[PDB]
This record gives structure tokens, C-alpha cells and sequence, in this order.
């Protein structure tokens, strides 16, 4: 029949378009607005950026145009590979990014996905605490003033409230704004996440 | 003017929401019940379709 | 030397004392002891009562669940139905004739029995081989622009079925025999007789080339590349406390699977290689049946390794049994 | 509506305890996860306490580990927080928020601005 | 400020006392002399496949034959629900959708998602020219429900708390229905096509009207967010379908509840509600793959439609009541009868 052959041609077209998007790896980055997004996407709906590196194709989903409350649209990303935080390094928004990290590490839709965290804007941060330490808004928490341990102090604050009862490891990278190996780190991380699920997909883990 | 509008639009519209005359829920409930009972004799999803009038017959 | 031959049987006891008979006519108490027959029957009974539920409840938990019907678990279900064939065809009739003694089931019935037993064992072997193949190709990624879908799973299952039908069928058309082997209580594919009519030596070297060393080379290459590409990725990121949890477990599982293959398909190749090399030997009945012992143990220990240590099947089985959570 | 009124916030020299409470009215106060959020004088909102339904799961923030306690009195329909040995770095306002979905551990927008399920709270100022 | 909020809560308690004064008996106090419906058991007829991701919304055609579906792959597929053909399969720009609609003239197709754009496709126009006719920009925040009230006017929900109206001839947003505090999740146009009620995420539905633009009434009485409402086909009532497992049937001109539909085994959320042809069966889609019916005259359930394993995201009945299409997150649409 004419309409039945049209339906079969449409089904062939849909199955042919299935294999193009069933092979890519999709990622999302929250970032809490102001961040070092504009370098790591360079290297008002859903700003989709699409890069590739060594036979892995990526599709970021920089959602920033939506409002602050996000309990109603966050379930459409249940099936993403790895969340990419973009926490800027400016002590006293710093606080609002930490409240968002609590929400995504407690709900059922993201308690099995990884988080590729990024400590960002180091060469601004190293001079921003060379004179004004972290021990003003907090108590004397660090104990010293450099960029290694104070950068590691922001890491241990974010890793303090992760549950991680499954494969939920959190990579981290104290990254600059003139970096050249930043996209290699997001490639080296996501291959490890792909290995862990394929080991889980075959079953032996 | 966006910070000077929504502070007061809510309270003036909520003040407007009380002047409208209500009805007894028994009376409007009887209206709903009479409308849903006059038309329930020929609802094709409550009575069921006797295997011939439906356009959703078996397909192989 | 090697024994005495009849029209369609070979018994490894020499007729110089004049006590040997046909396996289809008279009981073999001259050959072995009756308590050995009862022990083999008791082991076959233990085999069926332990291998029937562990191979049926996997189809139970994959017909109740949808997540198990995955495009790379059809091989595991094919292994399950392979051991179910080895239980229903294989174990029950050899249990009955080991209880009764002499193989009163007819040469046509023995040609059916050896066909079904060799069929189940070869679907088991080749399902292990092609699951090693798909695990290698989906984890190690030797071919870019590739994914694993439903088009490849049934193709691999059909490959196991056509290799098993290339194994078990040429005894039926005249390339070998289906004599009862070992304790004269199990129809075995012929691999030891000095028979010249049906070109037996060419079949023995064909089986040792195609059906033993090619799956051994394939399994070794696949699991070695798997362990190498997991350990090389675990060396890439040492701070991740889950990858070091992963590489130890997959190395342990690869070692367990390789030992599981080479503890049940090695004595067949060893006995066949010793008999083909030593042209003319002298063995016993109880020596000839322990590779069948080890290979028929595979029908009950292969789900213990392949789906009970799978982390997805075992959760559904312990929520179906509702007792004994880990 | 969903009314969440609070009481128990004044001035207190540091080290001194202070107990504040949220009376709830509008829903069934037995099957909603509950949060205690603070807001510094100038800074954004910051989540503090994360009390679950029964009382088993209890979380805390970074700057508070071993100085605040929380308890839901179900029969009196009231949430309770108490600050023991508080520090002068808390001159905040305090809201008590309800997580949106019942029978669920999700508390996703209890810290967001213009949120519909938290009261106006109290004021906690600290002397020296 | 303190004084205006004190005045607001004082008149809120006045509204609460005025609603106290009228509620003498609910629906289940006066319905107690009727016959019950009975346990119906309707099976599927067309298990309809063709999707590869989770789907979010659907809408029947006016002729009760053509179905529509939108999912997370870029598909805007229009089906024929008689022989399970695929009449059209539109590849749209944004892969992310949230809603879709079929025009009452049977000619256009609306869609939209969190691309903040409701787009109109000119279906069956020319030789395979299934193209986007207009895109309705000028709308911040994500979008959750587009609905035609004509072949030229749309009413679309918002993320920034509006329920705005659109004229497709120039693309300009004519009127905006501000007044909500949370984001609006669904709409349901009246058979009068002058009133429409909209539910949002602050436990409050609002009965707007098209011409004068003012919210005539705001209905409270819920606890959690309100996910998907549906209008009762006389012009006097509507069901709500909130997130606390409570479908509540509200009415007009009295503003209080008529009934609640919940018992203790219902745990998860509700995300799709549609009435029957007469309204005797309120079809409610749950989150535990257990989209059920509700006898919306005796407040008791009468059957389930368990044929899925994921979130039953959407459902819809025909205009003649002869079917119900339920679509879920498992890429399927089960059409029950
Ligand atoms: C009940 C008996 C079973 C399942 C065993 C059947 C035996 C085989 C599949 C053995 C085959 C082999 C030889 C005959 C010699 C060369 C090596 C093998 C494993 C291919």
C-alpha cells in the first residue's frame, strides 16, 4: 500500500537516524551562571555546543536561561553521562553552587552518574587570596595560605557531602583560562566512566 | 518598575478575589452530578464496545 | 591393545579372558563394579537436581524482568538453554542406564543421545567463546564507529548453533560414531577408536584443530586484551577508588573463567592427544569417563560463575527468592 | 495554603544556646522531608539542616558539624532546631523549608529564591 | 513591608471563613443514592512502537483518528491510530520537547520544550512541505503546554509564571497572564473557549479568561505542585492532579473542593489527568507505571492500566470517548479501549 510503504520508509528513516545519536556522548554543565564556561566551551534556551576529540563525540547542554527553581525540568537529563560543574574560585556565586551540589547528589535521577568537577580561574584565585585569605568568612580552617592546599580545601568541601554508594566518583581539575589539556582531561575522565558502565553492562565488575 | 509592581499586584488581586459571590457546593455539586448522570447512559468507555462498533479491532 | 570392537561399539576391556560383551546386550559388571555404577548414577542425579533450577530460574527472572532482555545477555540465555539441553537430553538417560547397567536404549537411541549431549556441550562452549568475543569488542574497542545491538546478538547465537551443528551432526551422516564411552553408560562422540572406515583420525585432528585450539586461542586473546585494556586504564587514574575496585574484580573473574574453561575442556584434548600420539594404548573404563565427569560438571558450575557473579542477575534472583540478600 | 511560621530568634552572646521552632499548618506533617535554611546579611541562601521524615537520615552543612540539633515533633506538628555553642559568624535570617514531593528523599529547590514552600522565618542576630 | 502582607493574610483568613460558610456537604455526601460503576477491565488494542527515547506529551485530533507524539529524540511524529501507520515524522530543531498539540481544525501542529519557543508546523500543506510556519519567540523560561483555542490563537504556559496568548498571523504575544508565583505546568481550555484554568507549582490553579485578561478566581487546597489539569466538559468544573498523589475535582462559582481521590497505597506523583466523554471516568496517570481510572462520582478507583514499566508521562481521550492513548517513558503508546 502507498501509506504503508510511506510508514515503512519513515520507520527506516527513524532507525537510520537512531544510530547517529545512539553513538554520541551527551553531557550537561550547570556552572551557576558566572564561571569559566566561556573558555571550556571555546577550548536563550539550551545552548548546545558540540566538539569531538579522538573518536568520541560530545554534546554539551549549557542550560542557563531557565529560572532558579529547577525541580520540574531536571528529570529530562536522567540518562546523561557525566555532569560537569564549573565552580569559580572566588571566596565570598560560590555559595549557590554548593547548594546545587547537595541537590544532585541526593536524588534518584543522578545518584548513579559521575560528576566531572572543575575548579576554575586559578591565576585570578592565586592573587585573590595572596593578600585576603580564606580564614575571614570561615574560621581558621585551612591553616596556611597557598594555592595548592586552599585549592584542595575547596575540593574537600565539595567531596564532604557526597554519598557514593555506587559508581559515583568525582574527578577534579584545578584548571586555568589558557589551558591546552583541559579537553584531554574531560576525554580521559569520560573514557573511564564509559569503561565502568561497559564493565557493568557486560556484568563483571 | 518590576520591583514595584509584583509587591502590590498580589495583594490587590487577592483583595479583588473576595468580592465575587460564591455558591453552595451542594448546588453546584448537584449541577455536576445531573450533567454527568444525564450523559452516562451512552458513554462508550463506561459501557464498553461490543467488538464490532469499535475502530480498534484485532490486527493479526 | 586398545580394546575390543564390534559392529557399532568399542569396549576397552580385552577379550583374552573371555568375559566382555556388547553394551546393548549384557550388563557391564565384568568391566566395572556395581557400586561404581550407582556412584555415577548418584552423581548424575545430583547434577540434574542442582543444574535444573539454576538453569531454569534464569529464564524465569529474564521473563519477569525487562532489563535482563539486553542485546548482550542473549548469549547468556543461550548458554542457559544449552545447559538445559545438557540436563534434559544428557543427564536423565545416562542416569537411567547407569541405574539399569547395560545401555538398553538402542543404537538409534544412542545416536540421538550423543547428538543431543554433544549439541548442548558445544552450544555451551561456543556461547562462552562468543561472549568473550562480544566482551572484547565492546570493552576493548578494536573497531571504531561501532556499537552492539540486537542485530549482532542473534547472529552470535546462530554462530554457536551452526558450530554445534557442525560438531554433533557428522557422526549421524557417517564421519564418526556415537558409541557409548567410559562406563558404557553415556553416548560419547568417537575420538579414540582405531577405526579406518569412517575416517576417524581425520575427525580427531579436525576436532583438535577447529573445536579446541581455535576457541582456546580466541578466549586467551580476548580475555588477555580485556585485562590489558582494563589495567592500562586503571594506571591512567589512580585517584579513582572505584577503578582499582574494578580491575581486581575483573582480573579475578577472568582468571576464574579461564580456569573454568581449562578444567572442563582440557581433559578431552589431553586424552585425545595422548591417544592420537601414542598409537595403540591401554586404558581403563573409569579413566575414560573422568573427562565426561569434568565436562558434565560444567552444566552446573557455569551459571555459578557466569550469572551468579554477574551483579545484575543475582539481584533479581534474590528478590525473586526473597531470602539471603548480600 | 502552606503556612510555615517560626519563633525563637533574638540576640544571644556566643556560646549561648538558642532554640527556635516552626509551626506548620496546611499539609500532613508526617511525610514531607524538611530543611532548615539560613541567609546571611547580604549573602545568598545557604542550606543548614536536612531532617528526613522519620528521623533516621539527618544531614548537616560544612560550617555546622556538632553544634546544631534538629527534631520533628509529629504530634505537636512542629520542627525544632537548637543552636548550642553558636559562633558570631551567624547573624542570619532563618527560614524553614519543605521539600516539594512527599514520600521522596528529594530536596531539590529548598534553597532557591522566590520558592513557594518556606516561611518568612525569624532573625538570629548575635552579640559579643 | 509588614502592613500590606498583614492586610493580605487578614483578607486570606476572610476568604477562608467565606469558604468555610458554604461547605456543608461534599460530593460523596449527596452521591450516596446512586449506582456504582463497577470494576472495568479494558485492554490495549494498538501497542504502538516507533520511538527510541522517552516521550512527554500527546494530543488526539478532532476527528478522533490522528494521534501525535513528541519525545527526546527530535521527533514530532503524527500517527494514524487505526492501522498503526506513521502519517508524518517531523525532525524538529531542539531535541528537547515538553509538550505538543493538535489543532481543532486538524491542520496545524504546535510543539515546544525548554528551548523557550512554541513552534507551529503547517501540516498537510504541499508536496511534503512539513515545515515550521512560525516560532513564538519573546518568551523567557521553559515551556510546558501549548494549546490552540482557534486556528489563529494559541495559549502557552511558561517557566516565568505566565500563561500568555499568541496570534500566529504576526507571531506577537498579544496578552500575558501574569499572576502566578511558580512555573505553570499545564492548561485546559473550556468548551466555551472563553475561560481557561491553568495549574502551576504553588498548589494553586487559576481560572483566567481570554478577553479581559484578569484572573477571575484562584483555587487553593493543594499541598505540593500541580502537574496536569483537565477541564470538565460542561464549563463548570475541572480536575487538578497534583504531586501529592491527590487528584482533586474542583468546580467553578463556589471555589472549594468537590472531591479528593486518594488512599494510602497511592504513593508516587501524578502527571496526567483527562476526563471521559461524559466525565464519569477520570483517567489519571501516575508515576509507578500504574495509570488508573477513577470513578469521579463515588471517589473510588475502578481499574488500572498496568502495561508499562516507567513513568506514564501523558494520556488523552478522544472527542467521542472511543479510546484513550497513554504514553510513557518507555518509548511506547498503549491505546486502551
Ligand atoms: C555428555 C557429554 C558431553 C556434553 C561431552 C561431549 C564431548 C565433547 C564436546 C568433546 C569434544 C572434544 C573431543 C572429542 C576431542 C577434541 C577436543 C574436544 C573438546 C573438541
Amino acid at each position: 500500500s502507498a501509506e504503508e510503504k510511506h510508514s515503512r520508509e519513515l520507520e527506516k528513516k527513524l532507525k537510520e537516524d537512531a544510530e547517529k545519536d545512539a553513538r554520541t556522548v551527551k553531557l550537561l554543565l550547570l556552572g551557576a551562571g558566572e564561571s569559566g564556561k566561556s573558555t571550556i566551551v571555546k577550548q536563550t534556551g539550551i545552548i548546545e555546543t558540540q566538539f569531538s576529540f579522538k573518536d568520541l563525540n560530545f554534546r554539551m547542554f549549557d542550560v542557563g536561561g531557565q529560572r532558579d527553581e529547577r525541580r520540574k525540568w531536571i528529570h529530562c537529563f536522567e540518562g546523561v553521562t557525566a555532569i560537569i560543574f564549573c565552580v569559580a574560585l572566588s571566596d565570598y556565586r560560590m555559595q549557590e553552587s554548593m547548594n546545587l551540589f547537595k541537590s544532585i547528589c541526593n536524588n534518584k535521577w543522578f545518584t548513579d552518574t559521575s560528576i566531572i568537577l572543575f575548579l576554575n580561574k586559578k591565576d585570578l584565585f592565586e592573587e585573590k587570596i595572596k593578600k585576603s585569605p580564606l580564614t575571614d568568612y570561615y574560621p581558621e580552617y585551612a591553616g596556611s595560605n597557598t594555592y595548592e592546599e586552599a585549592g584542595n580545601y575547596i575540593k574537600v568541601q565539595f567531596l564532604e557531602l557526597n554519598m557514593a554508594s555506587d559508581v559515583k566518583e568525582i574527578y577534579s581539575h584545578m584548571t586555568c583560562a589558557t589551558d591546552t589539556q583541559n579537553v584531554k582531561f574531560v576525554f580521559d575522565a569520560v573514557t573511564d566512566i564509559i569503561i565502568k558502565e561497559n564493565l557493568k553492562d557486560c556484568g563483571l565488575f | 518598575l518590576t520591583e514595584k509592581d509584583k509587591l502590590k499586584m498580589e495583594v490587590d488581586q487577592l483583595k479583588k478575589e473576595v468580592t465575587l459571590e460564591r455558591m453552595l457546593v451542594s448546588k453546584c455539586c448537584e449541577e455536576f452530578r445531573d450533567y454527568v448522570e444525564e450523559r452516562s447512559g451512552e458513554d462508550p468507555l463506561v459501557k464498553g464496545i461490543p467488538e464490532d462498533k469499535n475502530p480498534f479491532k484485532e490486527l493479526k | 591393545m586398545n580394546g575390543t570392537e564390534g559392529p557399532n561399539f568399542y569396549v576397552p576391556f580385552s577379550n583374552k579372558t573371555g568375559v566382555v560383551r556388547s553394551p546393548f546386550e549384557a550388563p557391564q559388571y565384568y568391566l566395572a563394579e556395581p557400586w561404581q555404577f550407582s556412584m555415577l548414577a548418584a552423581y548424575m542425579f545430583l547434577l540434574i537436581m542442582l543444574g535444573f533450577p539454576i538453569n531454569f530460574l534464569t529464564l524465569y527472572v529474564t521473563v519477569q524482568h525487562k532489563k535482563l532482555r539486553t542485546p548482550l545477555n542473549y548469549i547468556l540465555l543461550n548458554l542457559a538453554v544449552a545447559d538445559l539441553f545438557m540436563v534434559f537430553g544428557g543427564f536423565t538417560t545416562t542416569l537411567y542406564t547407569s541405574l539399569h547397567g547395560y545401555f538398553v536404549f538402542g543404537p538409534t537411541g544412542c545416536n540421538l543421545e550423543g547428538f543431543f549431549a554433544t549439541l548442548g556441550g558445544e552450544i555451551a562452549l561456543w556461547s562462552l567463546v562468543v561472549l568473550a568475543i562480544e566482551r572484547y569488542v565492546v570493552v576493548c574497542k578494536p573497531m571504531s564507529n561501532f556499537r552492539f545491538g540486537e542485530n549482532h546478538a542473534i547472529m552470535g547465537v546462530a554462530f554457536t548453533w551452526v558450530m554445534a551443528l557442525a560438531c554433533a551432526a557428522p557422526p549421524l551422516v557417517g564421519w564418526s560414531r556415537y558409541i557409548p564411552e567410559g562406563m558404557q553408560c553415556s553416548c560419547g562422540i568417537d575420538y579414540y577408536t582405531p577405526h579406518e572406515e569412517t575416517n576417524n583420525e581425520s575427525f580427531v585432528i579436525y576436532m583438535f584443530v577447529v573445536h579446541f585450539i581455535i576457541p582456546l586461542i580466541v578466549i586467551f586473546f580476548c580475555y588477555g586484551q580485556l585485562v590489558f585494556t582494563v589495567k592500562e586504564a586503571a594506571a591512567q587514574q589512580q585517584e579513582s577508588a572505584t577503578t582499582q575496585k574494578a580491575e581486581k574484580e575483573v582480573t579475578r573473574m577472568v582468571i576464574i573463567m579461564v580456569i573454568a574453561f581449562l578444567i572442563c575442556w582440557l581433559p578431552y584434548a589431553g586424552v585425545a592427544f595422548y591417544i592420537f600420539t601414542h598409537q595403540g594404548s591401554d586404558f581403563g573404563p573409569i579413566f575414560m569417563t573422568i573427562p565426561a565427569f569434568f565436562a558434565k560438571t560444567s552444566a552446573v558450575y557455569n551459571p555459578v560463575i557466569y550469572i551468579m557473579m554477574n551483579k545484575q542477575f543475582r539481584n533479581c534472583m534474590v528478590t525473586t527468592l526473597c531470602c539471603g540478600k548480600n | 495554603q502552606v503556612q510555615l511560621q517560626e519563633s525563637g530568634g533574638g540576640l544571644v552572646q556566643p556560646g549561648g544556646s538558642l532554640r527556635l521552632s516552626c509551626a506548620a499548618s496546611g499539609f500532613t506533617f508526617s511525610n514531607y522531608k524538611m530543611n532548615w535554611v539560613r541567609q546571611a546579611p547580604g549573602k545568598g541562601l545557604q542550606w543548614v539542616s536536612d531532617i528526613s521524615q522519620s528521623g533516621a537520615s539527618i544531614s548537616y552543612t560544612g560550617s555546622v558539624k556538632g553544634r546544631f540539633t534538629i527534631s520533628r515533633d509529629d504530634a505537636k506538628n512542629t520542627l525544632y532546631l537548637q543552636m548550642n555553642s553558636l559562633k558570631p559568624a551567624d547573624t542570619a535570617v532563618y527560614y524553614c523549608a519543605r521539600c516539594p514531593a512527599p514520600f521522596t528523599r528529594d530536596c531539590f529547590d529548598v534553597t532557591s529564591t522566590a520558592y513557594a514552600y518556606r516561611g518568612q522565618g525569624t532573625q538570629v542576630t548575635v552579640s559579643s | 513591608l509588614d502592613q500590606l502582607r498583614q492586610e493580605a493574610e487578614q483578607l486570606k483568613n476572610q476568604i477562608r471563613d467565606a469558604r468555610k460558610a458554604c461547605a456543608d456537604a461534599t460530593l460523596s455526601q449527596i452521591t450516596n443514592n446512586i449506582d456504582p460503576v463497577g470494576r472495568i477491565q479494558m485492554r490495549t488494542r494498538r501497542t504502538l512502537r516507533g520511538h527510541l527515547a522517552k516521550i512527554y506529551a500527546m494530543h488526539w485530533g478532532t476527528d478522533s483518528r490522528l494521534l501525535l507524539s513528541a519525545s527526546q529524540d527530535g521527533k514530532l511524529i503524527i500517527w494514524d491510530s487505526y492501522t498503526t501507520n506513521k502519517v508524518h515524522a517531523i525532525p524538529l530543531r531542539s531535541s528537547w520537547v515538553m509538550t505538543c498539540a493538535y489543532a481543532p481544525s486538524g491542520n496545524y501542529v504546535a510543539c515546544g520544550g525548554l528551548d523557550n519557543i512554541c513552534s507551529i508546523y503547517n501540516l498537510k500543506t504541499r508536496e511534503g512541505n512539513v515545515r515550521v510556519s512560525r516560532e513564538l519567540a519573546g518568551h523567557t523560561g521553559y515551556l510546558s503546554c501549548c494549546r490552540f483555542l482557534d486556528d489563529n490563537q494559541i495559549v502557552t504556559s511558561s517557566g516565568d509564571t505566565t500563561c500568555a496568548l499568541w496570534d500566529i498571523e504576526t507571531g506577537q504575544q498579544t496578552t500575558t497572564f501574569t499572576g502566578h508565583t511558580g512555573d505553570v505546568m499545564s492548561l485546559s481550555l473550556a468548551p466555551d473557549t472563553r475561560l481557561f484554568v491553568s495549574g502551576a507549582c504553588d498548589a494553586s490553579a487559576k481560572l483566567w479568561d481570554v478577553r479581559e485578561g484578569m484572573c477571575r478566581q484562584t483555587f487553593t487546597g493543594h499541598e505540593s505542585d500541580i502537574n496536569a489539569i483537565c477541564f470538565f466538559p460542561n464549563g463548570n468544573a475541572f480536575a487538578t492532579g497534583s504531586d501529592d498523589a491527590t487528584c482533586r475535582l474542583f468546580d467553578l462559582r463556589a471555589d472549594q473542593e468537590l472531591m479528593t481521590y486518594s488512599h494510602d497505597n497511592i504513593i508516587c506523583g501524578i502527571t496526567s489527568v483527562s476526563f471521559s466523554k461524559s466525565g464519569r471516568l477520570l483517567l489519571a496517570g501516575y508515576d509507578d507505571f500504574n495509570c488508573n481510572v477513577w470513578d469521579a462520582l463515588k471517589a473510588d478507583r475502578a481499574g488500572v492500566l498496568a502495561g508499562h514499566d516507567n513513568r506514564v508521562s501523558c494520556l488523552g481521550v478522544t472527542d467521542d470517548g472511543m479510546a484513550v492513548a497513554t504514553g510513557s517513558w518507555d518509548s511506547f503508546l498503549k491505546i486502551w479501549n
